[PDB]
Order: structure tokens, then C-alpha cells, then sequence
């Protein structure tokens, strides 16, 4: 269901990694397969070619948290007008104040000792249930 | 630009913005509103310098970078009892605990 | 404004704006002036006012957002507060 339109028609693209961490931009391709492409550094910028129609979403690269494009989930290239660049605003979202909690508690105990943990039974799944793309794309669909 | 403050006194804190522009004065009439006691009953501090009440909070050193939301900048407050001031006194907040190994 | 009063175990009594405590659908529950967490340190209650102020100020806003900070030693318990309160 979701995945790029095959239009062939070019799009220019600014990545403007506005956030904290370190970006792994997404392709959805023509078959809906997520391709990783190269990360971008916080507050760093590439100028990359993509085209009308296709698909991108922005993660954190070491953890799969999710970011924002524009303010939003998905980012579509549109028409260049006037020959100038589509900007890609990627930004942190404003967490919940539990999943960033559960962000800093996945980056300080190992996976192994999550069970370990004196807590109830039900965050000890939701660290277990990290962010993912995969499952996000059965969200979004 | 708005400041972002927690004024303390005592096991007391009020979680309250202003503008970089407004007076100690007008911090305590917000004191007043929130907690019933006029601004001459009132002495607020940064650290351990008494602030007057013609300054700006920018003045004073509250600038919208250092008293951001997640990290607000403190003031400390002190009420007379009837004749004299109280020694300005903020309770501390708990301590955490130990990193079990977990974490450690 | 109308401020409410969430206490902390320790005794430490957080006076904050309404709307921003009523981000919390337990707390909500809880009023519906004055609010004791039992389980609840000022350590932690803290860092949960400052959460307020911070949604507040960053939800639907073009200014870039920064990293809401929390200390390892904070963070397990800062969990379970956020878990039981719902924000
Ligand atoms: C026929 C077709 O459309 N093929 C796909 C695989 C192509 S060529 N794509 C898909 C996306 O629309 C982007 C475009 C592409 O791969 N462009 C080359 C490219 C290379 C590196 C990067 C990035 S992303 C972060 N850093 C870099 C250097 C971006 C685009």
C-alpha cells in the first residue's frame, strides 16, 4: 500500500537534519521495501536527488526512534518551482514523557536485562517493543 | 522573550513563566495571586544576592536561554513574620537512588 | 491563572499552572485543588512539572525542538511515574 509512484520525474531535496541525532533517512520503494540510505549528523545538511511521488521517512539511526519531516510522518518531493530545492525539515517530535523515559532506560541496560528490572511486567514489554519501521508501516497502512 | 522559573521557599515551588522584560516586582504579584501574601512581605533572590524591585528579570540574569522550559532557572522567596524576614531557606529535593547494576 | 497543587511523598508541594497538570488523564481523574502522590519522590515530581512546561511550549511550533533531558539516575522511576500518569 505504501510505497513510491514510479513518475521518473526529478525532484531536488534539502535533508536538513534539525534535530539531536544522528538521521537514517528511509526510502519506501516502488514494492513498499524501506531501503536505508546514508545518515546525516545532527544539525547537518545533504542536497540529494529523489523524485515526484516517492516515499521517505527519518529515524534516529542507532535507536529506530521516530522524526519528524515538516512537522509530520511521511515526506513526499513535490514540484521544484522556480528550479529551487524541496526542504526537508527533520526535527525531534515532542515525546511522551514515557517513551523518552524509555529511550534513555534502552540506552543504559542491555536487552539481556530488561527482565531484570524492578518493574512491572508490562514496561518491561513495552522496552522490549522498541521502535521499528516495520511496524510503523503496518500503522500508517 | 519569556523566562521559565521555578520561585522556591521552604518544601515550596512554583512552576511559572515571565517575560525577560518584566520587574521583580511583578514576580512577587504573581507570588501574591498564588500563594496570598503581598510583595512587602516578600524577598526574592537569585542564589544568595536579594534582587530589587526596579529590575528587569533579564537584569537579574533570568534570560530566555538559561530559564528554558525542561531546565527553569530558580528564584528563591522569604516572608516576614509579622516583624522581621526569614532567613531565605530552600528545602533540597530528594536524592536518587543507587544505578542498580542494570544501569550502572 | 487557576494553579493547582501536586504534593510529593517527601512533603515538597508543586504549585503549576491547571491546563499544564491537566495533561495528565490521572491527574484529571484525581482533581475531578490539591493532589498527593504517595509513590512519587520530588526528584521525580520535579522533572514532571518541567515536562509540562515543555509539552506546552514545544507542541504545535516551528521554533526547533530540544531534547527533553533525563538523568540515568532519574530514569527508572521518572518510568513508572509517567507510566502511572499517563503522559
Ligand atoms: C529509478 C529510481 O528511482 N531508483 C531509485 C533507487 C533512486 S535513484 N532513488 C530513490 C529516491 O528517490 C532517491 C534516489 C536516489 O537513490 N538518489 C541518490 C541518492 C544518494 C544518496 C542520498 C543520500 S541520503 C543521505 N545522504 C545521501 C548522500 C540520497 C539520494
Amino acid at each position: 500500500v505504501l510505497r513510491s509512484v514510479n513518475s521518473r520525474e526529478p525532484s531536488q531535496v534539502i535533508f536538513c537534519n534539525r534535530s539531536p541525532r544522528v538521521v537514517l533517512p528511509v526510502w519506501l520503494n516502488f514494492d513498499g521495501e524501506p531501503q536505508p540510505y546514508p545518515t546525516l549528523p545532527p544539525g547537518t545538511g545533504r542536497r540529494i536527488h529523489s523524485y515526484r511521488g516517492h516515499l521517505w521517512l527519518f529515524r534516529d539511526a542507532g535507536t529506530h526512534d521516530g522524526l519528524l519531516v515538516n512537522q509530520t510522518e511521511l515526506f513526499v518531493p513535490s514540484l521544484n518551482v522556480d528550479g529551487q530545492p524541496i526542504f526537508a525539515n527533520i526535527t525531534l517530535p515532542v515525546y511522551t514523557l514515557k517513551e523518552r523515559c524509555l529511550q534513555v532506560v534502552r540506552s543504559l541496560v542491555k536487552p539481556e536485562n530488561y527482565r531484570r528490572l524492578d518493574i512491572v511486567r508490562s514496561l518491561y514489554e513495552d522496552l522490549e517493543d522498541h521502535p521499528n519501521v516495520q511496524k510503523d508501516l503496518e500503522r500508517l497502512t | 522573550m519569556d523566562v521559565f522559573l521555578m520561585i522556591r521557599r521552604h518544601k515550596t515551588t512554583i512552576f511559572t513563566d515571565a517575560k525577560e522584560s518584566s520587574t521583580v516586582f511583578e514576580l512577587k504579584r504573581i507570588v501574591e495571586g498564588i500563594l496570598k501574601r503581598p510583595p512587602d512581605e516578600q524577598r526574592l533572590y537569585k542564589d544568595d544576592q536579594l534582587l530589587d524591585d526596579g529590575k528587569t528579570l533579564g537584569e537579574c540574569g533570568f534570560t530566555s536561554q538559561t530559564a528554558r522550559p525542561q531546565a527553569p532557572a530558580t528564584v528563591g522567596l522569604a516572608f516576614r513574620a509579622d516583624d522581621t524576614f526569614e532567613a531565605l531557606c530552600i528545602e533540597p529535593f530528594s536524592s536518587p537512588p543507587e544505578l542498580p547494576d542494570v544501569m550502572k | 491563572m487557576m494553579y493547582v497543587k501536586l504534593i510529593s511523598s517527601d512533603g515538597h508541594e508543586f504549585i503549576v499552572k491547571r491546563e499544564h497538570a491537566l495533561t495528565s488523564g490521572t491527574i484529571k481523574a484525581m482533581l475531578s485543588n490539591e493532589v498527593n502522590f504517595r509513590e512519587i519522590p520530588s526528584h521525580v515530581l520535579s522533572k514532571v512539572c518541567m515536562y509540562f512546561t515543555y509539552k506546552v511550549r514545544y507542541t504545535n511550533s516551528s521554533t526547533e525542538i530540544p531534547e527533553f533531558p533525563i538523568a540515568p539516575e532519574i530514569a527508572l522511576e521518572l518510568l513508572m511515574a509517567a507510566n502511572f500518569l499517563d503522559c
